[PDB]
């Protein structure tokens, strides 16, 4: 329930300066 | 136990991909406010004169330019186009391996 | 650069991905696929129009007629042996697209064009200047380990290399080819003695500014032809007009090279052409004027376009972009879902990936009727057939 | 932790691969999804084939037909084949469009748009400018006239987790596709994003699907074997023809073409497919060389040295005799010999073959004493014995 | 007695990223004169190249990783193409793959995947650039032709080595290979037969478009010599010192002889021949790790080995009856990991050793 | 003394490997000098450092650290491309038949030369029988080992046994020993002892050593053909002959390896191993022509494969030398013999290739297509011992691989260091082929036949829980 599957997809493949903030550059790694 | 199958893609071609992803991302905006499947493109409007206004979006050769009155500029901050209404010709430079003629080679018929 | 090699190499690892998807998706899609990889390319592929249908068994036996393309060895004629399933089964049956005979060719063949009214006579364009007429019931089936043999009949009328090749339908003989001299030369044969060498054209034709990429005869009247080159011009030849440079109709048809060109079976009026502009066209002989539809959903050049033998409102186009489409013209100008507009328009019917190389030349089975075989440059052959549920 | 990174980087290479596809395949389909037989829901449009296309003609002709500044025309041409891009004419079917350019910091301005179109409304144009609103003057110009929620948990070797909710309901978050049903859903699921596993098992509030990596996934070069052992620089190269060896596939011969169930989720080849290599140097064996030359005789030369080398090394023996003994053991190996009635041709072979060889080393009495030795141990005759002296005596007279 | 004359002093001690055991480290001996000194270390699945300057300052130039698979290396040597001067850099290990790596380029220009196992050695040959011997775990070598991209010849079978080869050397002139193994044998395969010269030229003259057939690799199965009464374990190293031959394992010692009796000349012995003599042995302590290859200079005038500790011996060769002395002996409190290999410059100025800890460390000459 | 003299020779030593010391560092001086010469032209390009490339953004960095002291540098790495790798497999040696593997003082001058005494037959031709394999025809065989129990190898056994001989008239030529008068009387005479006239005197001629072993030879062999005897020696005239004659003349499970018997004067009956170890008394054996033990041939008119052929019944290869009328026997030299049962002895094979295997490790995969019962190949290999072959399977245990495949009683084939193309077959529940261990020409050799017909490019199994060795040991 937390996050979305596009925000973790979208949290998976870009990890550098491009990574649009919101939930997907929140706490995703180690749950 | 079997061997290994040796899978094609290895790890310099995913790096690749990986660049190309991050750049497109950053210039087109595609997975935060594209909604995954739509491109946002802004366009510049500085001062029009009434006898209409022409602005140029920030993607470059994607959308033509277009004739709009001030009223039109002000609310055409933002434009918002699914890949599928994109033209055709235009929108293989969004990546060079969108479509590329593999073979470009010579002679054959 | 090492850009251009790097990027070729990521297209390359995104074709193979794209080609396993689609085979992971071909049972629904597809009521029959037999793929078979041969030993050397074939540029040529035309059904033979006769079938045997043995009796206790559920398949039957078509024939094929293809080319070879060898980098150094020996060039063939090579006539194939497909067996299709009919309406019942085959898991294992052994050799399902063997091979039958090979006579030698001397270089490689672009074209391997049937006569109609006899199909044991087999014509093909040669890359010198000479355009070679077989028979294959005379020659031998297992090759003679020596040079080109006997062709029986080497009809010499051009200057250089050439494509386009048509037999007459309504009359014996009167082949007609279109070569890249700008010229285009009718050959009456059959009436020729025999023990014959070398055969004059009987007529020359030169109205084209450019190399003339095609030639095809009118599938109705036995006095009207159309050929198209690729200097964006449509012309409509007519014989015993007593003017051979001058053609009945010269409509432009295109922005670019126009590549093919193909008369509807039933229609005595319509006919589609096909252009580098990546567009296919339809026309009425009557009013030459006006353009009717334009399909446009190709990605690079089209080099292919074939009527469907059995359907009034059928038509197939191939090219450089990997890819075979199906159009449907009683399905055109009609409203759509937004998901369908997304997928494409509403006259596409069906796009067939299963290709890795550019498509070199494609047909029809006359005897079945919804079945298409595609040879590509990657030396594969390919028999295929939609799902009925796609046209009901 | 590593372990975090390891499952990250795991699920980040096929999800960086499909997002890639998403992305091209918007533009260069491989197949519509219209034509799907479990996708079958769109295109929802039956078949009105029944009308002649004689009357096309007349249905179009009846609905339709019835400082300083320097300043240059700019004319692009369409792209011929040729052209690899579309030409451009600086004048300070052939024509596409016209624009102007302004040079001095530089603006483009086009009079007529792709459809031909009265475009270029007078006013203000607020167009990108490149050097080399403002308040100097600006080089503007105008041409005109005056429910059904659905969970998702990524498994990593069956422990670790990845709780998750999907914001669309039957959309695919990788492709973006919509299938509007749920076992459509799950059947596209399964077949374009193979390489995971996706084990639908249903929840008492919603319905959730599991989501683990593929552990085979047969992924290979699925073109020419040979090319997939090429030296770099030479792979791939698509510039002419390849021999292979034929091979022959049928993927769908009759389908079944069952209705849908639940009950799911709760071929053919003939000939060479492999790329073959060389038992000795242990490297790629391709086609021009495999039909023949099995690369296996009778007599290897590591067997024939060795022999050699053991005649020669025994302490009793003459040089003459141990020259006999190797040239007969040699001869012997090399044409395989294996009857007694087949003796008596082997050594007329063996004085036709060797005579030369025998005669320069001069070991004619020893040569006679091994065949007197051999008849001793039966097989041969005299007659055979005879025979070949008199044929020794006639090939030296005449060498000499 | 004495500690020899040479007085080397560290300057400088890096530290790999990687945090895995560095296996090689080779000196460019083809630079011209007054370039900079460049050097090549390989270790776990990265191989880095190093320049070193005035005042011990060492900048790290270029990097590469393997990412495709689970590659270890664990050897490298330099080259160069004689065509257009670019040097080159082969490396191999674990995977048994073969790598030559052009450093202006920055790519891999050539790959070769014929043997069975890993490969513990490469060398080229000191007269001709475009032969390289691979020593492999599938108890065979191989030499092979870069430049034509052809196996010349294999190097076992039926009189070949039994088990896993470790160690290999080519003569000062290049006429002779003596090969070291796990099964105490020491093998003199020789190079100099017209066998091997036409298999050479054949190799060098051949077109793989003009014909059918493969290429046909001779398969030597006999060598032309073989020992095992000098060591009582696998060599772990050998190398010649002009007609006699270097050679150490588990005894530590290293132990110079010759083939024959005392005045049996090297080109005249006969491959049945059973007598082996020694001369000498070089002494060292705490050293019973396998897989630590000593190193000479180009001139032979010095030689240099590591230790498990962190020690570095280096004894003076051009000393009459070298086999006495106690060489000279370098240290560093800082250093405690096992010295895996060392290098020496061209000249005989720098001497750089490489650590199983990821650290390079830099000594240099007073003078 | 002793000490003094082993002093003076560790003095001369020491000198000795100075001065092969000094004489090393010459030769290596000259030698460097050289290299250095040649390494004088040439330019070398140098080396460059390697930034950042914009090919891949998010690429990866290096970093090294110094520990005396100076900053710390940074650098992206670059990528190698993939390259495929292929199975491991340690070297072997190619082999077509079974390899046994185990683990002048006479004073006989060479009779060609100059250098040659006089010898009798019994040492003249000792090394000719001692060292002579009649199974296969072939100097010192590597199949057949003798261990030196015979006494010389049995010189040419006892079947020389056919002396009687029948005068004939009509002589040579003018020169003979019948047409002087009396001589033939006394060379019969002389041949009547077993267990007075020709008064003419020998004639004046040197007789050599070499010359007296040739002729002492040819008589042996030849009986008294003195004609004869004299056209085979160079020269040598035939009343020469006779008088050296005259002068010679007074004055001075259940399977057991086959192991040939060698009884005189005692019938092939429950005395000779071929009778005792239940095996068929081959023709190799020295027993008499008509032993009750001997395996007659078989009548067939051709094939041979159907049951009804005795030879294939017993399971044996139709040996050329009994089976005529099926074909075996003729066109020893050609191809395509109508008889099925000579395929092991013939040697005819099938073409296999080499890939790596679908289950593990390498395969073989058929050329062309088999039907079924037909001759694959046979399974080459060295023949070891039961107590060898144990402690080279506990030897090749380390990294589980085993090539091992029991032949009979007391021999083993292995296959590891040194085999066939065949070796590379993997184990299956469902085997393709199957193997028979087939008596042909007195020696066991496995053949490896189809179980069911094969298609084109099939991977070959077949099943190996008939080996003694344990196949789920190993695979
Ligand atoms: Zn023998
Ligand atoms: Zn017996
Ligand atoms: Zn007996
Ligand atoms: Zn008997
Ligand atoms: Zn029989
Ligand atoms: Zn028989
Ligand atoms: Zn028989």
């Amino acid at each position: 329930p937390p996050a979305t599957q596009i925000s973790d997809l979208s949290k998976r493949k870009p990890k550098t300066e491009d990574f649009l903030t919101f939930l997907c550059l929140r706490g995703s790694p180690a749950l | 136990s079997l061997p290994r199958p040796h899978d094609f893609f290895d790890a310099q071609t995913l790096d690749a991909i990986r660049h190309r992803a991050i750049c497109f991302n950053l210039s087109a905006h595609i997975e935060s406010l594209g909604k995954g499947h739509s491109v946002v493109f802004h366009s510049t409007v500085i001062a029009k004169r009434k006898e209409k206004l022409l602005l140029h979006w920030m993607p470059e050769d994607i959308l033509p330019d277009v004739w709009v009155n001030e009223s039109e500029r002000h609310q055409l901050k933002t434009k918002v186009v699914h890949l599928s209404k994109l033209p055709k010709d235009t929108a293989l430079l969004l990546d060079p391996n969108i479509y590329r003629t593999m073979p470009q080679k010579r002679l054959k018929r | 650069d090492k850009e251009a090699a790097f990027d070729d190499a990521v297209e390359e690892r995104v074709i193979n991905e794209e080609y396993k998807i689609w085979k992971k998706n071909t049972p629904f899609l597809y009521d029959l696929v037999m793929t078979h990889a041969l030993e050397w390319p074939s540029l040529t592929a035309q059904w033979l129009p006769d079938v045997t249908r043995p009796e206790g068994k559920d398949f039957s036996i078509h024939r094929l007629v293809l080319g070879t393309h060898t980098s150094d060895e020996q060039n063939h004629l090579v006539i194939a042996s497909v067996q299709l399933p009919n309406d019942d089964a085959f898991g294992s049956v052994s050799g399902k697209i063997e091979i039958e005979i090979k006579i030698n060719h001397e270089g490689e063949v672009n074209r391997a064009r049937y006569m109609p009214q006899n199909p044991c006579i087999i014509a093909t364009k040669t890359p010198s200047s000479d355009v070679l007429v077989f028979d294959y019931t005379k020659h031998p089936s297992k090759p003679d380990p020596s040079g080109e043999c006997n062709p029986d009949l080497r009809l010499r009328g051009h200057q250089k290399e050439g494509y386009g090749l048509s037999w007459n339908p309504n009359l014996s003989g009167h082949l007609l080819s279109a070569s890249d001299d700008h010229t285009i030369c009718l050959w009456d044969i059959s009436a020729v003695p025999k023990e014959g060498k070398v055969v004059d054209a009987k007529t020359i034709f030169t109205g084209h500014t450019a190399v003339v990429e095609d030639v095809s005869w009118h599938l109705l009247h036995e006095s009207l032809f159309g050929s198209v080159a690729d200097d964006q011009k449509l012309m409509i030849w007519d014989t015993r007009s007593n003017n051979t440079s001058k053609p009945s109709h010269s409509v432009d048809a295109h922005t670019a090279e126009v590549n093919c060109l193909s008369f509807n079976p039933y229609s005595e009026f319509i006919l589609a052409t096909g252009s580098a502009d990546k567009t296919v066209a339809l026309w009425d002989l009557r009013n030459l004027k006006l353009k009717l539809h334009s399909f446009e959903s190709h990605k690079d050049e089209i080099f292919q376009v074939q009527w469907s033998p059995h359907n009034e409102t059928i038509l197939a186009s191939s090219g450089t972009d990997r890819r075979l489409n199906v159009w449907d013209l009683s399905k055109i100008g009609e409203e759509q879902s937004p998901e369908d507009a997304e997928d494409g328009p509403p006259e596409l019917l069906f796009i067939h990936g299963g290709h890795t190389a550019k498509i070199s030349d494609f047909s029809w089975n006359p005897n079945e009727p919804w079945v298409i075989c595609s040879v590509s440059e990657d030396n594969i052959m390919q028999v295929w057939q939609m799902a009925e549920n796609i046209y009901n | 932790q590593a372990d975090h990174e390891l499952f990250l980087q795991a699920f980040e290479k096929p999800t960086q691969i499909y997002r890639f596809l998403r992305t091209r395949n918007l533009i260069a389909p491989i197949f519509l999804h219209r034509t799907l037989t479990y996708m079958s829901h769109r295109n929802s449009r039956t078949n009105i084939k029944r009308k002649t296309f004689k009357v096309d003609d007349m249905l179009s002709k009846v609905e339709k037909m019835k400082v300083t500044l320097e300043v240059l025309l700019v004319k692009v041409c369409h792209k011929k084949r040729k052209d690899v891009s579309c030409p451009i004419r600086q004048v300070p079917h052939m024509v596409k469009s016209y624009s102007l350019l302004f040079r001095v910091f530089v603006a483009q301005m086009t009079v007529f748009d792709k459809n031909r179109r009265l475009q270029l409304l007078d006013g203000e144009y607020e167009v990108a400018m490149q050097e080399m609103f403002s308040q100097g003057p600006t080089l503007q110009f105008t041409l005109r006239w005056t429910k059904l929620r659905i969970f998702y948990q990524f498994l990593y070797n069956n422990n670790t987790r990845q709780q998750t909710e999907a914001r669309d309901d039957l959309h695919c978050p990788w492709c973006t596709l919509n299938c509007r049903k749920l076992y459509s859903l799950l059947k596209h699921l399964k077949l374009c994003h193979s390489r995971f596993i996706f084990n639908y098992v249903y929840h008492p509030k919603g319905a959730r699907i599991d989501v683990s990596i593929n552990e085979c996934y047969d992924g290979s070069y699925a073109g020419n074997p040979q090319d997939i052992h090429r030296q770099p620089g030479f792979a791939f190269s698509r510039n002419g023809p390849v021999k292979r060896t034929p091979i022959t596939h049928i993927l769908v011969c009759r389908p079944k073409r069952t209705k849908a169930s639940m009950s799911e989720f709760l071929t053919y080849s003939s000939g060479h497919n492999r790329l073959y290599f060389h038992s000795d140097t242990c490297l790629p064996l391709r086609p021009q060389e495999m039909e023949v030359d099995s690369e296996d005789e009778k007599d290897p030369e590591w067997l024939r040295e060795k022999t050699i080398t053991q005649i020669e090394e025994f302490s009793d023996v003459n040089e003459g005799e141990k020259e006999v003994m190797k040239l007969w053991n040699l001869h012997v190996m090399k044409h395989g010999f294996i009857a007694d009635n087949q003796m008596n041709h082997a050594c007329m072979l063996f004085v036709e073959n060797y005579g030369q060889k025998i005669i320069k080393k001069n070991l004619c009495r020893n040569f006679m004493l091994h065949l007197v030795s051999m008849h001793d141990f039966n097989l041969i005759s005299i007659m055979s014995i005879d025979k070949a002296v008199t044929k020794l005596r006639e090939m030296q007279q005449k060498l000499e | 007695s004495k500690k020899c004359k040479y007085s080397f002093k560290c300057v400088n001690s890096l530290k790999e990223d990687h945090n895995q055991p560095l296996f090689g480290v080779q000196f460019n001996w083809h630079s011209k004169e007054g370039d900079p000194l460049v050097f090549a270390t390989v270790g776990s699945n990265r191989v880095t190249l190093y320049e070193c300057h005035s005042q011990g300052e060492i900048r790290l130039l270029q990097s590469y990783v393997d990412a495709d698979a689970d590659e270890n290396f664990y050897t490298c040597a330099w080259t160069y193409d004689s065509n257009t001067s670019h040097p080159l850099l082969a490396v191999a290990g674990s995977r048994g793959i073969i790598r030559i790596i052009n450093p202006i380029t920055m790519q891999c220009i050539k790959h070769y995947v014929g043997h069975g196992n890993a490969i513990n050695e490469l060398k080229f040959h000191p007269r001709d650039p475009n032969l390289l011997l691979s020593v492999s775990k599938d108890h065979a070598l191989r030499l092979w032709n870069i430049q034509t991209d052809t196996l010349v010849a294999i190097f076992g079978g039926v009189e070949g080595h039994r088990d896993e080869v470790l160690s290999a050397d080519y003569d000062l002139l290049g006429e002779k290979i003596m090969s070291c193994g796990m099964d105490h044998s020491l093998k003199l395969w020789r190079i100099n037969s017209k066998r091997m010269m036409n298999a050479i030229k054949e190799s060098y003259d051949y077109n793989p478009n003009k014909t059918n057939r493969p290429f046909i690799s001779q398969k030597i199965h006999f060598p032309d010599f073989s020992t095992r009464d000098i060591h009582r374990n696998y060599v772990d190293c050998v190398r010649w010192l002009g007609d006699l031959i270097l050679s150490k394992s588990c005894e530590n010692a290293i132990v110079c002889w010759k083939p024959g009796k005392m005045e049996d000349d090297i080109d005249k012995i006969k491959p049945s021949e059973s007598n082996v003599t020694i001369l000498g042995r070089f002494d060292y302590s705490q050293c019973d790790i396998w897989y630590m290859r000593f190193s000479m200079d180009f001139w032979q005038k010095m030689l240099a080995l590591g230790n498990q500790v962190g020690k570095l011996y280096v004894w003076d060769l051009e000393v009459e009856d070298p086999h006495k002395a106690k060489c000279t002996t370098l240290t560093h409190h800082k250093c405690g990991a096992a010295i895996r290999q060392t290098s020496f410059s061209r000249d005989s100025s720098i001497l750089i050793a490489v650590c199983d800890d990821a650290s390079i460390w830099r000594w240099d000459r007073l003078r | 003394e002793y000490m003094r003299l082993r002093q003076l020779k560790r003095f001369r030593r020491a000198d000795e490997v100075k001065s092969m010391f000094s004489s090393n560092r010459q030769k290596i001086l000259e030698r460097t000098e050289i290299l250095n010469q040649e390494w004088k032209q040439r330019r070398i390009q140098p080396v460059h450092i390697l930034t950042s490339v914009s090919s891949l953004r998010g690429t990866r960095e290096c970093s090294v650290t110094s520990d005396l002291d100076f900053p710390t540098q940074v650098i992206p790495l670059k990528t190698l491309n993939a390259v495929a790798s292929v199975p491991i497999m340690y070297s072997w040696s190619p082999l077509q038949q079974n390899f046994m593997v185990e683990d002048p003082p006479e004073c006989t001058p060479n009779i060609d030369g100059p250098n040659a005494k006089s010898v009798q037959r019994e040492q003249s031709l000792h090394s000719f029988h001692t060292l002579f394999c009649r199974r296969c025809f072939k100097y010192d065989c590597f199949l057949h080992r003798k261990c030196n129990y015979s006494f010389h190898a049995t010189p040419n056994t006892y079947k020389r046994k056919n002396t009687e001989t029948a005068l004939d008239n009509k002589p040579c030529g003018p020169q003979c020993y019948q047409h002087l008068e009396g001589a033939k009387e006394f060379a019969a005479a002389l041949t009547a002892e077993r267990i007075k006239p020709n008064i003419e005197p020998p004639e004046n001629v040197e007789w050599s050593g070499a010359e007296a072993s040739m002729f002492r030879v040819l008589i042996g062999t030849y009986y008294d053909n003195f004609c004869a005897i004299a056209r085979l020696i160079g020269t040598k005239t035939c009343r020469q002959v006779y008088e050296f004659r005259v002068k010679e003349s007074s004055i001075i499970n259940h399977v057991y390896n086959y192991q040939p018997c060698d009884h005189p004067r005692q019938p092939c009956d429950s005395s000779c191993p071929c009778v005792i170890a239940q095996n068929f008394c081959e023709k190799f054996c020295q027993c008499s022509s008509e032993c009750q033990n001997r395996f007659p041939g078989c009548r067939c008119k051709a094939q041979c494969n159907t049951k009804q052929c005795p030879c294939y019944l017993a399971v044996r290869e139709c040996d050329p030398d009994l089976c005529l009328t099926c074909g075996a026997a003729d066109h020893w030299d050609s191809k395509n013999v109508s008889c099925k049962n000579c395929s092991i002895q013939r040697g005819s094979k099938k073409h296999l290739l080499l890939a790596p295997s679908d289950v593990a490790g390498w395969g073989i995969f058929i050329k062309d297509p088999v039907q079924k019962n037909e001759f694959i190949s046979e399974y080459c290999g060295e023949i070891i011992s039961q107590d060898e072959a144990d402690r080279r399977g506990k030897v090749y245990d380390k990294y589980m691989c085993s090539f091992l495949f029991n032949l009979n009683n007391d021999f083993v084939v292995d296959a590891t260091r040194k085999g066939n193309k065949i070796r590379f077959a993997n184990h299956s529940v469902n085997p393709n082929c199957y193997a028979k261990v087939m008596m042909v020409n007195g020696d066991h050799r496995i053949g490896i036949f189809a179980k069911r017909a094969i298609q084109t490019g099939e991977e070959l199994f077949f099943d190996y829980r008939y080996s003694q060795a344990d196949a789920l040991k190993y695979v």
